[PDB]
DNA sequence: GCCATACGATCCTTCCCCTAC
DNA sequence: ATCGTAGGGGAAGGATCGTATGGCCT
């Protein structure tokens, strides 16, 4: 009959341009052997495989890869007969498009389903797959946009009644817009109606009237809220379509099953022609919002594939050392890798290496694969870099992955892939998703704009998922490359290739791009190893059904975005509308003064569970739920109904929840209830599996604790800082309360015993004195000297559960988490202690910070156990603390203290031999802005950048972390900065660092001197708390330990000995020098 | 302490007189202490600085172990012979160095006395000071023969010193005299003495008659060193036998400073 | 005694990195 | 386009100050 809608994706091609090195047609003698061959060939792309030749748009019987489409180009590629029945679907992406009756007139679609957007309309479509693995596309209709406007504004600025004589105005602006787009657009396609809504904001605020207005399209909507009339109220003018259906619909869900079920008159969902598809999926459905239900049965993935993949380029100009450009036509992609994994077992299923040329896989590989049961591999093999490509895309087309994955895929991968393929070779990638044409295919960076933070990738029909944030967000690490994770999560080994070698393994001969293809597909399954420790989407999967939107928005959007939608239910349910409005900004929380030393009595730790939820959930703080006026709550009883609180110098009004429920209320009962199932499993059974839970209630935490940060969001969506502050208020309080109840309730010499009878058995010589060392926002120290560490516990958890009950209101509890048992408190933020159970923890100190090297976080890790596990040096450094610094200064250290100043010889004497390890002496630094919005433009790792881009090397990107080492100061070096200096336009600044990698090649010397400096310079920052947390003095010590006392004459020695210089020490060690001495006297005296 | 040194009133008024033109350099030095005494060693404009101290200037110096050196400032700023300078405490009674220890962990500890107004005591207790040894060191002293000697006057230093002080561009040609005189024909000054060697202001009374030495100076700088010492004048001392010629200035009165330098080692 | 000055430490701001809440 | 605020600590820069003496006193 003919296809409806166009197929843009490529299913005939003719012509292709040709680009290939020339040192793979038969080896040519050098002169016919440099460079890369250009020109138009007019033939049809073809593969080898095993030296069978086929075309690579050839669907139909014979084939290489895995294909799971249907139709190709117009052709029904499946078996007579093929009516397959479909009742329960999972769907996992929702998709919207618009359509209009004039192109769907070919089709044989029902009335219903054509009366409903004859002018325009807007189908919201659903994919999924069936429990058998048929893949099923489903279109619902009738769903508009509507927003909200203010009756009264719009008849007093325009003098407007007859809600029909609005939509003409509308239509007749929109008419004479200075785009030549809105034609056609009558009053029809608008829909005015009367209403009786609520403001969200204030509680003094009455019901009132207003215009909903239903537009039918898309752009049309965002038009009217830009242009048309800005001085009048919107409401809700923001919100898609999606969330519209979604909401509307009540149980409805973006990640689940669902069930056809017959409509409202007995209708029932209509199949579609397959001639008038729309998607690449096998059968597809029409149907409205009254024939979908949610089947609670089913709660199992169904059989999803995944598609884990990954690509490597050559420089083929001049300087092949240097990283290839996507926009140079010489630099190629001569090596791709696909594995195809099925979502149901977690089973390799297939494995693809696209070379351009020939490649032969070395045995061993082969051999290694085939002991661990993997798939042989299948190699393709092509002439040119456009044939690779395009076979590429057409696997992605047929076999369709609806999760892709790959490591830096975002940043590196894609990017590159989209550039060649468009800037080049001009081909459309609308269509190459799951959409037929005129879909979305794009990547998003952040670039110099500071609207967004995060690199971004739409593809539709296809979730992308790149394990390089997912790593980034679960483990600390100071540098994320692969071997890196690799061998520190998954404790394997694994040998690397760089790019310098590429092009010489790539001219060598087909076994060397075997090995490449091996490194690869190595680099491929450890990518799906990683994929499959972590499971990102089973997380993702449920944030995005618990909040309402789609998983791509979860994994992309942000965190405003899932509590606006997730608030705007509870919004359109209590008649409520939300408005639409799009340094420091209030006051946080307090941290108490930390009385800094070193304490050997036991120290336990009280901490509020939720603090800012149960803050918001007790006390009613909400948008609807507040006053900033008088005589606008004044009808209530004071204290019993409200709470009156002074926040910024202003008085406020916060109703109690008899009278007004707040919105966040739920919002956070709903959010809690995730976290608490989650961390009811971790003690249930899980050698090493809690590791992952642990990381996902800490995700859901930070999710529930965003509410706070979203009502305080300045310039955001739905913004008010009232409620922030008081939050913050109330927490400062609610801290200075407990530590005066604690200071004075327990502390003079028996109320604890009289509280507690089982403080009789725990009871260390000397008196109480019970007293809060350290505080922070809810964390409050309290060292209990003079009691045994052993019956602290119980006693805590009690005394905890008294406070609770005794000072606030529920949902708000205290717990005793921890229970040191040697405490070292430096400053805010900073301290190392020891657990009663045997663990210790750090927090703050460079130790747990990624910018300090191996060596010195090493020297920095055997001090700190030195001095916590040792008896001998805990007693000196306890004893320590009884003189003050200055007399520590010019009297004998206590003999303790002795194997501290062996570690530092030895520390000394490993950092001054031949022949050290580089890797040893390695910094980080992130680049966390572009480089042209650094106002100090000195940082030692912008210098570092810089290098990099004047080389043409890896520029790192506006994310990641950048290594540099700290070179020694020669007249070679400082000539070389001098250079630089002058042509990009004392002491040296410290502004020496270089490329590890440069510095390997070049075989350069590092600064020993700053190395030992900033041992040294941590070594006292970390126990200055020693010496009465005095940075000079503790300095002075540490160097007193030092033997590097070495004084030779500066190359002067051998003058003076010409000159007939007696030798005094030094190897010299008999007693004739003494006679030198006398030798001497007499020679002066 | 196997090394307790005493130094009481008696030798601290000859030390605190030694001390009083040296109001610098010395604060940056090493000292090298053995069964004799203590040399001061300065490297000062390239210059070799040397202070002897015999045993004979102590009171109660006495010494175990070998040769030491220590490093006068203690933790940077502070130096060991703060106490031997002008009149920093007004008060001083009494000087102790404490060495204690093994042969290569020898430590030296400086605890000063006080005249109160009425006790001469200790009293002073925070400004105690402790220094451990340097370990490896090598310590170069200018020895050999005086060669021919002479005794410089105060006044001769307007015209010795303050002639030419401006490298080998304008040096002064270090000789005595092709007949027998110490006429230092520098460019131009052109500064006559008589010699007059023994064993009137021309005559130098010089001894260890060599007459002979004539070789030019390395470079002419001079000057500063000299006059940072304040020295008012003393003895010269050659060592031209040597491979290296150099000339050695040694002051005059109870424990002499002693500049030395290098001449041209060409003969 | 003098007075002059070029050295030097010595804070004191401001900006940028990661951490603890 | 899209969570918030307190804290320490290293590094590069500008202004401040306590002395060390000499030129000059003489
Ligand atoms: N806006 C915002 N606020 C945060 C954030 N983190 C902490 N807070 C403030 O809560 C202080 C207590 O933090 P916890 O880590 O104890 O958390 P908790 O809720 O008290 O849970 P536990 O006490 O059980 O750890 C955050 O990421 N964003
Ligand atoms: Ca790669
Ligand atoms: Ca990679
Ligand atoms: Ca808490």
């Amino acid at each position: 009959t003919g296809p409806t809608q166009r197929h843009t994706y490529y299913s005939e091609c003719d012509e292709f341009r040709f680009i290939a090195p020339r040192v793979l047609d038969e080896d040519a003698p050098p002169e016919k052997r440099a460079g890369v061959h250009d020109g138009h060939l007019k033939r049809a792309p073809k593969v080898y495989c095993g030296g069978d030749e086929r075309d690579v748009l050839r669907v139909g019987s014979g084939g290489f890869w895995p294909r799971r489409s249907r139709l190709w180009g117009g052709v029904d590629h499946a078996p007579a007969g093929f009516n397959p029945t479909v009742t329960v679907f999972h769907v996992y992406d929702i998709l919207e498009n618009v359509e209009h009756a004039y192109g769907m007139r070919a089709a044989q679609f029902h009335a219903r389903f054509m009366d409903a957007i004859t002018p325009t309309g807007t189908v919201i479509t659903l994919l999924g797959l069936t429990p058998e693995g048929h893949r099923v596309a489903v279109h619902v209709y009738g769903t508009r946009q509507y927003f909200y406007m203010n009756k009264e504004e719009v008849d007093r600025h325009l003098q407007c009644r007859a809600p029909r004589d609005l939509c003409e105005r509308m239509a007749a602006a929109l008419r004479e817009s200075p785009g030549a787009s809105f034609r056609g657009i009558s009053a029809d396609h608008f829909e005015a109606e009367v209403v009786e809504r609520t403001d969200v904001y204030y509680y003094e605020t009455r019901p009132a009237l207003f215009y909903r207005v239903y537009v039918r399209s898309g752009r049309v909507l965002s038009y009217l809220c830009d242009n048309f009339c800005p001085a009048i109220k919107k409401y809700e003018g923001g919100v898609d379509a999606t969330t519209r259906f979604i909401l509307d619909n009540p149980g409805f869900v973006t990640f689940g099953w669902y069930r056809l079920k017959p409509g409202r008159n007995n209708t029932l969902a209509q199949p579609r022609a397959p001639m008038a598809f729309g998607t690449s999926s096998d059968v597809e459905f029409n149907c409205t919002a009254d024939n979908l239900a949610i089947e609670g049965g089913m709660s199992d993935l169904p059989a999803y594939k995944l598609m884990c993949f990954d690509i490597e380029c050559k420089a083929g100009g001049e300087d092949e050392l240097a990283f290839p450009v996507a926009g140079h036509p010489e630099d190629l992609v001569i090596q791709i890798s696909c594995l195809l994994y099925d979502l149901s077992t977690t089973a390799l299923e297939h494995v693809l290496l696209f070379s351009l040329g020939s490649c032969d896989l070395p045995e061993s590989h082969l051999n290694e694969l085939a002991a661990r049961g993997l798939p042989t591999p299948v190699v393709l093999e092509f002439d040119s870099e456009f044939e690779m490509l395009l076979a590429f895309m057409t696997l992605v087309k047929q076999y369709g992955p609806e999760f892709v994955t790959g490591y830096n895929i975002i940043n590196f991968d894609w990017p590159f892939l989209l550039a060649k393929l468009t800037d080049i070779y001009k081909v459309p990638l609308d269509g190459y998703g799951r959409m037929n044409g005129r879909g979305v295919f794009r990547v998003w960076d952040i670039g110099q704009s500071h609207f967004q933070k995060r690199s971004k990738i739409k593809v539709n029909g296809m979730v992308n998922i790149d394990m390089y944030g997912i790593i980034t967000d679960k483990i600390k690490l100071s540098s994320y490359k692969l071997n890196a994770v690799a061998e520190a999560v998954l404790k394997d080994k694994k040998k690397d290739l760089s790019y310098r070698d590429i092009p010489a393994y790539y001219a060598a001969g087909p076994a060397q791009r075997g090995v490449i293809g091996e490194y690869c597909i190595q680099d491929s399954l450890l990518v799906g190893q990683l994929f499959f420790k972590f499971l990102p989407h089973l997380e993702l999967s449920a944030v995005a059904r618990l909040a309402g939107i789609n998983i791509t928005r979860t994994i992309y959007d942000g965190q405003q975005i899932r509590v606006f939608t997730c608030l705007l239910r509870l919004a359109d349910q209590k008649g409520f509308i939300l408005p639409d409005t799009q340094h420091v900004g209030y006051q946080g929380a307090r941290v108490l003064d930390p009385t800094s030393g070193f304490h050997v009595n036991p120290v336990v730790v009280f901490d509020f569970a939720s603090l800012y939820p149960s803050i918001i959930q007790a006390h009613n703080l909400c948008f609807s739920t507040l006053s900033l006026r008088a005589d606008a709550v004044a009808h209530l009883e004071a204290g019993k109904d409200y709470l009156e609180i002074e926040v910024g110098g202003r008085r406020l009004f916060f109703v109690k929840a008899h009278v007004r429920e707040s919105l966040l209320s739920i919002l956070l009962r709903d959010w809690l209830a995730m976290r608490k199932q989650i961390r009811s499993r971790i003690p249930q059974s899980s050698p090493e599996e809690a590791v992952l839970l642990d990381k996902q209630q800490a995700a859901i935490k930070v999710v529930c604790n965003s509410v706070y940060g979203f009502t305080g969001v300045q310039h955001g969506l739905l913004p008010c800082l009232h409620v922030a502050a008081t939050v913050t208020t109330i927490g400062r309080e609610m801290l200075l309360a407990t530590r005066e109840y604690v200071h004075a309730r327990w502390a003079a010499f028996e109320q604890l015993l009289a509280d507690f009878p089982e403080a009789a058995d725990m009871r260390a010589p000397g008196p109480y004195s019970m007293r809060i060392i350290y505080g922070d926002t809810d964390s409050i120290f309290v060292l209990c000297r003079g009691l045994t560490a052993a019956g602290l516990t119980a006693v805590g958890d009690k005394m905890a559960s008294h406070i609770s009950r005794a000072l606030f209101l529920p949902p708000i509890k205290l717990e005793c988490e921890k229970t040191f048992t040697k405490l070292l408190l430096i400053a805010k933020k900073k301290y190392i202690g020891v657990i009663y159970g045997g663990k210790m923890l750090i927090k703050g100190v460079d130790l747990v910070r990624k910018n300090n090297c191996a060596f010195i976080n090493r020297t920095s890790r055997a001090l700190v156990d030195l001095l916590f596990y040792d008896d001998t040096v805990s007693g000196a450094a306890a004893a320590l603390a009884e003189r003050p610094a200055e007399e520590w200064l010019a009297r004998p250290l206590p003999e303790g203290l002795q194997a501290f100043g062996a570690v530092l010889v030895d520390a000394h004497r490993r950092i001054t031999d031949p022949e050290r390890d580089i890797q040893d002496f390695v910094l980080t630094a992130e680049l966390s802005r572009h480089p042209r919005a650094y106002t100090n433009k000195r940082l030692a790792h912008l210098t570092v950048y810089y290098k990099l881009m004047a080389r043409r090397a890896q520029v790192p990107s506006i994310k990641d972390r950048i290594p540099y080492v700290i070179v020694a100061q020669t007249r070679e070096v400082e000539e070389t900065v001098a250079r630089l200096a002058a042509l990009r336009e004392k002491l040296l600044v410290s502004e020496l660092a270089e490329d590890p990698a440069y510095a390997i090649a070049h075989g350069v010397a590092l600064n020993t001197d700053y190395y030992f400096s900033h041992l040294l310079g941590a070594a006292c920052v970390t126990f200055k708390a020693l010496f009465g947390n005095n940075a000079k003095i503790t300095e002075s010590l540490l160097k007193r330990f030092i033997p590097e006392v070495w004084h030779p004459p500066d190359d002067v020695a051998a003058r003076l000995r010409t000159a007939g210089f007696g030798a005094v020490g030094a190897g010299a060690t008999a007693e004739e020098t003494r006679r030198m001495l006398h030798r001497a006297f007499d020679t002066l005296a | 302490a196997p090394c307790q040194v005493v130094l009481q009133g008696a030798e601290l008024n000859g030390i605190l007189q030694a001390f009083a033109p040296l109001r610098t350099s010395l604060l940056d030095s090493l000292l090298v202490m053995g069964d004799r005494g203590i040399l001061i060693h300065n490297t000062i404009f390239g210059e070799q600085v040397f202070l002897p101290l015999e045993h004979s200037q102590f009171s109660r110096y006495r010494w175990r172990g070998p040769t030491a050196a220590f490093l006068s400032l203690v933790d940077q700023k502070r130096s060991l012979l703060s106490v031997f300078r002008a009149n920093q405490y007004p008060d001083l009674r009494r000087v102790e160095l404490a060495i204690t220890g093994q042969a290569p962990f020898r430590t030296l500890v400086q605890r000063i006395w006080t005249t109160t107004s009425d006790g001469e005591a200790v009293e002073l207790a925070s400004e105690t000071l402790m220094k451990r040894e340097l370990t490896s060191f090598v310590v170069l002293v200018p020895q050999g023969t005086p060669d021919v000697q002479l005794r410089l006057t105060r006044p001769q230093l307007t015209k010795v010193l303050n002639a030419t002080g401006a490298d080998s561009a304008t040096p002064t040609t270090f000789e005595l005299g092709v007949n027998g005189k110490f006429s230092v024909f520098t460019t131009s000054t052109c500064v006559t003495f008589a010699a007059r060697e023994e064993g009137n202001a021309k005559t130098v009374y010089g001894e260890n008659t060599h007459r002979t030495f004539s070789v030019v100076v390395d470079d002419c700088s001079m000057r500063a060193v000299l006059r940072r010492l304040q020295v008012g004048g003393g003895t010269l001392k050659f060592f031209l036998t040597t491979p290296v010629p150099s000339l050695c200035v040694t002051a005059t009165g109870p424990n002499a400073v002693s500049a030395v330098f290098l001449l041209k080692p060409q003969k």
